[PDB]
């Protein structure tokens, strides 16, 4: 379920995602990705 | 070291003037039920902080009513600061207001 | 109710494009209990509960080698009534590009339901 | 991202870290070795009465420095 | 609660000289160097430096950028909270040309 | 409310960023106007830039951090050709169609512009009869004894303010009422309206012809009619119709005019006294050069299998493929008729390109193609845009909506909720020698059982979840809280166990067409097992005008 | 007409007060009205 | 035009107050003594004792670094003074607690002692050890100083092993030593000093 | 290479007034390889290149001057040097604080990343300590915190924790002015395995209790001696115990295991114990404290008295000397609101050290003979008088602590309360009053390997 893609911080490893609440995105144990921005788009 | 110097002298003689003594104040002696939300609030909102609790406090989990147990009894360590639209103001202890 | 769902490697496809995206799984892979959802062929059971998270189908590449599953995109808990494999039209012989899925909900009168 | 969020620790700097503004009200004047020295004497008097235990060695060290011999 | 507390609650960084949130910055430390707060057009670069007999600097408004060029100049900010909304109009107000030079009470 | 706040904004500035600041703030202009080829890539010197921010899961080149922690920047653009902001034609044609091209000045009197000078001085402090009695204040038209009445009007307002200043009725800051701000659009509304009207100059007798207009691109200096040309030239003495005139010729008269006529225009422009003394001039008007703004107010949208570019990067691009070709064609007329007709045509599409980077109804353009892409003026003129949109109408954090049922063994300052709602709304409790009873059972439950919590909070500001944990960790957490840091600035902020909603939380409660303010109202939670949507008393349901025909009332803990 | 006024504001140089609800919201201050019209200020009991 | 806008620039970094050659040891006088005004923010639960809790929270971190505004390492403090935010000197003084925190902000003037490094300035002080291409110092018993041959005249050599010293005496040098002090440099969190020999 | 590479890197020393770099990424880079690569630099051209390295700093020093100094110091294994080169790269560490003064920062990376070695590993660290941080003051911020930065991870092996313990024990004898933080770094993380076992009574944790913690409480056994009080500082670790066991372990539910370290210090002499207790009678009796941070403390006093063999049996009756006397106060004062209309939820506070009292009487009986017949101010008299009065203790005090407060008043002849026991079933939130008249803070322990220290001076039943 986890993608190829980018590490990030929290200091747990060189790590992977996948989104939990579609955009604050979280490592395996929960810690919340510092600031996304998450570009979406309304239709109609 | 110099302006700062032209600088607390012009603002703490700015903050000395609009003040109105006890013996000039004559706005309303009541708790005007905004005053009274805004103190259980941030009385609450220290409490919740460790703040030190002047009451005995009997089994009671929530900031709020610990903080209506201090209100009760006039226990509150508080300012009010009444400002008016010119930008005076009146200060008010929570002792010296009765609360409906 | 019911709601059915095209499911189309040809809206992505040109017309000189090659057959690339094909039905089913491949190989350089074993991701399991997806053979607990689906059929050999990619194409689940009919009758199998589906949720949100669960595999609809298996379409394994050829030009990134991972068979990347599409998932059922609602939130209610469905099965598949019947499925459709659907041929083409402008040839009589190429592989499916094109499956339609139908979908059982069911909705029983809860708290709520307007009479 | 691994470099770029523990630079919140880097400064570290709450409220109850710096105070905000920083205006020295009037002019440096120097203090002689007698006033040092006294100060030195009458302040750390006051912390030997929590942390700061590494601070009060280092001035340990220049109160030293003005009475005794390294 | 409901406008800024639980939508954008923002803790941006704002000059307190040009008076301005976008053009704040943290400084690219050099390797053994911290990380500080400087901010932009309060910074000018160190090539300025014409001509007491010299002009040394007692290493206060010298930073560095990823870049690398040495300014001399945006030090003295502070923590506000804004909305992040403000700070998206104020980009959008810097397109047509108008700056929002902010007042910022403790001095 | 333990990550707090120093200090705070109280006040607001306005006016027009310099020339020359902007490239003190920002020395990273931008050239490509092809943004992104083969790999996808980010030039440097284009659009997306990671000068302006970073980009694609790169590290800034200034900020020197990641995609999600730095800001972006600014980024200007060289224009050679001074594009004025077209939400400034409106003033800058007006102070046009006064100053008389040949005397450099303008039309009217020495003492007819002093005198709307001199009472928006008077303007600016809490005092207007001192404005009208200024015009009381006067006394064959030599200008030898006429000086005196120079003399006499503002001396008086030299210590007009002065016997202000020494009441407590003004101070040198000013005073700005709405009667004051009232009146101030009597002078300068009527001081445009005689400016906009002069026959021809008076300290000279030569004048222009009417400037006129198009659709907010040129500026024409039209055939004069046959009275007139004869009229400069008989006190002179002691091309065809409709020339075109330029921003950079517009910028040739407006020298001499804001330069000379400094002191009406002063306190024109500045309501508010000046405590600032800089000058006005027209470069205020005009755009020297743009900017850009952050990569991350500057995405193309995405959407199904697909992205969509952003309006911004076409008509920021659009700018500089003419700022490419204008400079392009700077060496062809450098080294040699209708070359000159290839160069206005230039400065119509550098002009559009200004207007369509600002505006989307001011903009000529091709065809009518489906509302089209907007400037930034349209970004904030709807109902839908910016301030309605989204800074009146911020959607929030932490908040339902359902459909509302009868139930009349609830209070009726309350709501019944369904555990549906009671696992996910968490609010922030900071930990105690008091709440401690409470808070250890609610890290043992976790979002599993109702009387629990979800994430806890250390000291450090880490949102370590309870999700993954079991009765091992979930124990031994909950004696994690007393034990407090050695980190020497985390020693009084306390720990943050985010709980459910419980029976004693207060939530507000929303019909969505609030027309009284009792359709906002707040309730007693009592948490209702069993159930699926909110529960409603009839007390309630007089009040927010709502039957049970299931209506969607929102829900805000 | 929201630009019709800002190019107005920028032509007054208008050093706004923030003392509006609809403008102390924009810059996301406290609001004037209600519990927001006074300070409050805790009393110490040392010096 | 840009002459006295020069003057924003010269007026900003120069310190004014000199560090004089006092009492004919060498070394000029840099202990010096600024008040100042912070802007604290008191917790809540320091409401009972107010005192401590400014100084343990923003004044017992404050000695020992070296501080951008005063321009100098913070020795010492002493005597607190919060100021008061009613304008009526007594105890029961009062502060402005911010409206969405449990946080008061106030003001405060307080006494520092710093150390003023300047340009210009003579020192004096222990050699802990050396090189060849290197003089390394101690002042006060808490400030380093270093000197290198960059600063160091040609005929002074090294005799080479832990390897000593060589002057135009030819002998191992002592500890206290007289050095004019080059720019002070405060890259890392330990403050630096550079320092000269020749006037 | 005897010579030849002396010249080779002095054409490298050559780079201040050549500038090229030409020469500097390759040996530096050569020595970058990691230790277990056969290579790698020998000890040979260890030494003359390295006293190109002391005696010249001028000649390299740039941004470019950084590169050839990273890779010396980041040397791991950096005491696998002969004697005599350790003797020379030392001189190289010697002279890098007198360089520049930065640089000190990055050897305190790898010193405290190598307490992780044990002392037969890393004995040279602790030379070099003492024999510096009296030369540099002002780092002692980051030499305190970086125990916290480096501390090693919380599931690690004995390895990485019982040579971790050591070099912070060893260290404050010959660094006595770093500070209070230096003992407390084991109270604070101790709890974080300590929690993690109650609830759990696989066995790696017990070890990093059994065997780790004691060498915690061997090392602080050797700071209690009969000099230390005299003259040294054995008060001192009393004085940094005493107030660190106020703070992180007793407002803690469900501490077990831990509080040994301070109950195995305070045993020895008359001067720790009268200094300890009465700081605990400051605790477990002031007004000004709050009510209910004091169940615990006369709950965690009431098993103290009854758990610890050596303390006087003079000093036995001081406790109820004013335990007892703490009863002479109550029978005065607060007597009189029973009638008013209150029930006994208001005196949990009032039969917490009532429960200590007699837990007290449930162990201790055959110490207060004498020959003639009596007891200690009639202790066969006293738990009369305060259970037949008018509040009625049988019933808010636990049966089990009934059921032995009843057998021992049956043998003695102290109390015959039996009927009014049996009158308990006609005369009956809640459960912060069951709880803390069953929780006993020096319960006998599950582990058996401490106990070897602990044979003595924790008793055993009878
Ligand atoms: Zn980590
Ligand atoms: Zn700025
Ligand atoms: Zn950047
Ligand atoms: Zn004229």
């Amino acid at each position: 379920t986890f993608i190829r893609g980018p590490i990030c911080g929290t200091d747990n490893c060189p790590s992977r995602l996948w989104r939990i609440i579609d955009g604050r995105r979280t490592c395996q144990y929960g810690h919340v990705m510092e600031g996304d921005v998450e570009f979406n788009d309304d239709e109609d | 070291p110099e302006d700062f110097q032209q600088h607390e002298q012009i603002r703490r003689k700015t903050l000395k003037e609009k003040a109105i003594p006890k013996d000039q104040r004559a706005t309303t002696p009541y708790m005007t039920k905004y005053e009274r939300a805004r103190i259980l609030g941030t009385r609450a909102l220290q409490i919740s902080m460790n703040a030190p609790v002047f009451v005995d406090l009997e089994g009671e989990t929530d900031p709020l009513r610990i903080a209506m147990k201090e209100l009760a009894e006039k226990k509150i360590p508080l300012v009010i600061r009444r400002y008016l639209p010119d930008g005076s103001f009146e200060d008010w202890s929570v002792e010296e207001l009765i609360v409906d | 109710m019911y709601k059915t769902e095209k499911v189309d490697l040809a809206l992505n496809r040109n017309r000189g494009d090659p057959i690339t995206q094909h039905f089913g799984f491949g190989n350089d892979e074993w991701p399991k209990e997806w053979l607990e959802k689906l059929d050999e062929d990619g194409l689940p059971y009919i009758g199998t509960y589906v949720e949100e998270g669960d595999p609809i189908c298996a379409y394994f590449d050829d030009t990134l080698n991972k068979t990347k599953i599409k998932t059922y995109h609602s939130s209610e808990p469905a099965y598949i009534e019947e499925v459709n494999l659907i041929g083409d039209e402008s040839n009589k012989f190429q592989e499916l590009q094109t499956v339609s899925i139908k979908y059982r909900i069911r909705r029983t009168p809860q708290i709520g339901d307007k009479f | 991202m691994m470099k770029g969020s523990r630079r919140t620790g880097n400064n570290t700097a709450t409220t109850l870290n710096t105070p905000v503004v920083i205006h020295a009200t009037q002019l440096p004047q120097h203090v002689s070795t007698d006033e040092v020295l006294q100060f030195l004497e009458s302040f750390i008097d006051e912390k030997e009465n929590t942390n700061l235990s590494s601070s009060i060695s280092q001035l340990k060290r220049i109160q030293r420095d003005f009475k005794g011999l390294p | 609660d409901r406008l800024l507390n639980s939508s954008d609650y923002t803790q941006a960084s704002v000059c307190r000289e040009c008076g301005s949130i976008l053009t704040t910055q943290q400084s690219v430390p050099r390797i053994g160097s911290i990380s500080t707060v400087c901010c932009r057009r309060c910074s000018m670069r160190f090539e300025d430096a014409k001509k007491g007999e010299k002009i040394f600097i007692d290493d206060s408004q010298i930073w560095e950028d990823g870049q690398g060029n040495k300014f001399v100049g945006g030090n003295e900010t502070t923590t506000v909270a804004i909305p992040f909304v403000l700070k998206y109009l104020d980009s959008e107000l810097s397109a047509m040309g108008i700056r929002l030079r902010y007042n910022v009470e403790p001095k | 409310i333990s990550k707090p706040v120093g200090s705070e904004i109280t006040s607001v500035d306005f006016g027009i960023l310099t020339a020359k600041e902007i490239r003190n703030l920002s020395a990273k202009q931008i050239t490509n106007p092809t943004v992104l080829d083969n790999l996808g890539h980010p030039v440097s010197g284009g659009l997306y830039d990671l000068a302006l921010g970073a980009f694609l899961r790169n590290l800034c080149s200034t900020c020197g951090l990641d995609e999600k922690f730095c800001p972006g920047h600014q980024g200007h653009i060289e224009l050679p050709v001074p594009c004025y902001n077209p939400l400034f034609f409106n003033q800058l044609y007006i102070y046009l169609r006064a100053s008389c091209l040949f005397c450099h000045h303008f039309r009217l009197k020495s003492v007819e512009v002093h005198r709307y000078a001199c009472k928006l001085r008077l303007l600016q402090y809490g005092l207007i009869d001192e404005s009208y009695k200024l015009d009381e204040i006067t006394l064959d038209i030599s200008s030898t004894l006429l000086n005196e009445l120079k003399s006499k009007r503002s001396e008086y307002v030299d210590m007009a303010i002065a016997k202000a200043l020494s009441d407590g009725r003004t101070t040198e800051r000013g005073s700005f009422t709405a009667t004051v701000n009232d009146e101030r659009k009597k002078l300068v509304h009527e001081f445009h309206k005689k400016l906009l009207s002069r026959g021809k100059c008076d300290n000279c007798g030569m004048f222009s012809p009417k400037f006129r207009k198009d659709g907010f691109t040129k500026i024409f200096e039209t055939a004069l009619n046959e009275k007139q040309i004869t009229n400069n030239r008989v006190k002179g003495f002691i091309k065809t119709g409709s020339t075109y005139i330029l921003s950079t010729e517009v910028k040739n008269i407006l020298d001499t005019v804001f330069r000379k006529e400094q002191c009406v225009l002063q306190y024109v422009f500045h309501s508010r006294p000046n405590l600032s003394r800089k000058l006005v001039k027209a470069d205020s008007f005009f755009m020297d050069v743009l900017v850009v703004p952050p990569t991350r107010f500057r995405l193309p949208s995405k959407l199904g299998e697909e992205v969509h570019e952003n309006s911004q990067n076409q008509l920021l691009s659009k700018v500089l493929t003419t700022s490419l070709l204008i400079r392009d064609l700077n060496d062809d007329l450098s080294k040699l008729r209708v070359i000159f007709s290839r160069l206005m045509n230039a400065f119509v599409t550098i002009q559009n390109d200004v207007n369509a980077f600002i505006d989307s109804t001011k903009a000529q353009g091709r065809t009518s193609g489906k509302v089209p892409i907007p400037g930034v003026k349209q970004a904030l003129e709807k109902k839908e845009g910016l301030f309605r949109k989204h800074m009146m109408g911020k959607r929030v954090n932490y908040a339902a909506r359902s459909v509302i049922s009868p139930d009349p063994n609830i209070e009726t300052n309350e709501i019944g909720v369904p555990p549906v709602f009671a696992v996910k709304l968490t609010y922030p409790e900071p930990v105690t020698a008091y709440n401690i009873a409470e808070l250890r059972q609610a890290v043992i439950n976790g979002p599993d059982k109702w009387p629990g919590a979800t994430q806890i909070q250390n000291e450090d500001g880490s949102l370590v979840s309870l999700i993954g944990m079991s009765v091992e960790q979930r124990k031994a957490l909950a004696n994690q809280l007393l034990t407090p840091s050695s980190n020497v600035s985390t020693h009084t902020l306390n720990k943050k166990v985010y709980r459910h909603i419980k029976n004693r939380d207060v939530v507000l409660m929303n019909r969505q067409p609030t027309l009284h303010k009792a359709s906002m109202m707040g309730h007693k939670v009592r948490v209702l097992p069993n159930e699926k949507t909110l529960r409603l008393h009839y007390a309630n349901t007089g009040a927010y005008n709502a039957d049970f025909d299931g209506d969607e009332m929102n829900m805000h803990f | 007409t929201t630009c019709q006024f800002l190019t107005k504001a920028v032509l007054d140089n208008e050093r706004e007060q923030l003392d509006s609800p609809s403008a102390r919201i924009v810059v996301g201050k406290l609001n004037n009205v209600g519990t927001g019209s006074f300070d409050v200020l805790a009393k110490v009991p040392n010096a | 035009n840009e002459n006295r806008e020069t003057a924003r620039f010269i007026k900003k970094h120069k310190k004014q107050v000199t560090n004089p050659i006092d009492e004919k040891n060498g070394t000029s006088n840099c202990i010096v003594r600024v008040p100042i005004a912070l802007y604290v923010s008191l917790a809540p639960m320091y409401l009972e004792n107010p005192l401590q809790g400014v100084m343990k929270q923003h004044l017992n971190p404050l000695v020992m670094k070296y501080n951008n505004k005063v321009g100098g390492v913070v020795l010492g403090y002493e005597g607190l003074k919060i100021l008061d935010a009613d304008p009526l000197d007594t105890s029961e003084k009062l502060i402005k607690i911010t409206p969405d925190t449990p946080f008061g902000f106030t003001w405060c003037h307080v006494n520092l002692y710093v150390w003023q490094p300047q340009v210009g300035d003579v020192l004096e002080g222990y050699i802990f050890i050396q090189s060849a291409s290197h003089i390394g110092l101690l002042i006060h018993d808490a400030f380093n100083a270093s000197i290198k041959k960059n600063n160091i005249p040609v005929d002074w050599t090294f005799v080479h092993n832990l390897g000593h010293w060589v002057d135009s005496n030819g002998e191992p040098i002592d500890g206290k030593l007289r050095f004019t002090v080059r720019n002070v440099h405060t890259t890392g969190r330990v403050v630096s000093v550079d320092g000269t020999l020749i006037s | 290479s005897a010579a030849m590479y002396s010249r080779f890197v002095k054409s490298a020393l050559d780079d201040l007034d050549k500038n090229d770099s030409t020469q500097i990424g390759i040996i530096a880079n050569q020595v970058a390889l990691p230790s277990k690569n056969p290579e790698r630099i020998n000890d040979k051209n260890l030494n003359i290149l390295l006293d190109i390295l002391s005696s010249n700093i001028n000649r390299i020093e740039s941004s470019r001057g950084t590169f050839l100094i990273q890779s010396i110091i980041n040397f791991e294994k950096w005491w696998e040097l002969p004697p005599h080169t350790l003797s020379k790269y030392i001189y190289f560490i010697k002279i890098l604080c007198s360089s520049i003064p930065k640089w000190w920062q990055d050897v305190s990376m790898i010193l405290v990343s190598c307490f992780i070695l044990p002392i037969k590993q890393t004995v040279c660290h602790h030379d070099m300590l003492k024999y510096f941080l009296r030369m540099i003051p002002s780092s002692m911020g980051f030499i305190d915190t970086y125990l916290a930065k480096f501390f090693p991870n919380k599931n690690d092996t004995r390895r990485k924790l019982v040579n971790y313990t050591s070099n912070l024990l060893k260290l404050r004898g010959y660094c006595s002015e770093l500070g209070f933080q230096i003992w407390s770094l084991l109270i604070e993380k101790i709890i974080s395995i300590d929690v993690e076992l109650q609830n759990e009574l696989i066995k790696e944790l017990s070890t990093k209790l059994d065997s780790i913690l004691t060498l915690v409480s061997t090392h602080v056994e050797e700071q209690v001696t009969p000099e230390s009080l005299e003259s040294g500082e054995g008060v001192g670790v009393f004085n940094t115990l005493t107030t660190l066991f106020k703070t992180h372990v007793l407002p803690t539910y469900y501490t077990r295991s831990i509080q040994y370290i301070m109950f195995h210090v305070s045993q020895q002499q008359l001067e720790l114990m009268d200094s300890f207790l009465v700081t605990l009678i400051d605790i477990s009796f002031a007004v000004n404290e709050a009510a209910e941070k004091k169940i615990k403390s006369l709950q965690y006093l009431g098993s103290y008295i009854a758990r610890a063999k050596k303390l006087s049996r003079t000093q036995i009756i001081f406790v109820a000397s004013y335990l007892t006397s703490w009863l002479n106060r109550y029978v005065i004062e607060r007597e009189e609101e029973v009638d008013q209309r209150g029930g006994m939820e208001r005196f949990k506070h009032f039969y917490a050290a009532f429960q200590a009292l007699c837990y007290i009487f449930c162990f201790r009986h055959n110490i207060f003979r004498d020959t003639d017949g009596n007891w200690e101010c009639e202790l066969d008299k006293f738990f009369q008088r305060m259970v037949i009065s008018k509040f009625n203790p049988l019933k808010f005090c636990n049966e089990n602590v009934m059921l032995m407060f009843a057998r021992i008043a049956q043998q003695e002849s102290v109390a015959y309360c039996f009927s009014i026991i049996e009158n308990n079933n006609n005369e009956r939130t809640r459960q912060q009053f069951i709880d803390l008249q069953s929780y006993f803070p020096y319960d006998p322990l599950f582990l058996k390997n401490y106990k070897i220290l602990m044979k003595e001076y924790y008793i055993e039943w009878s």
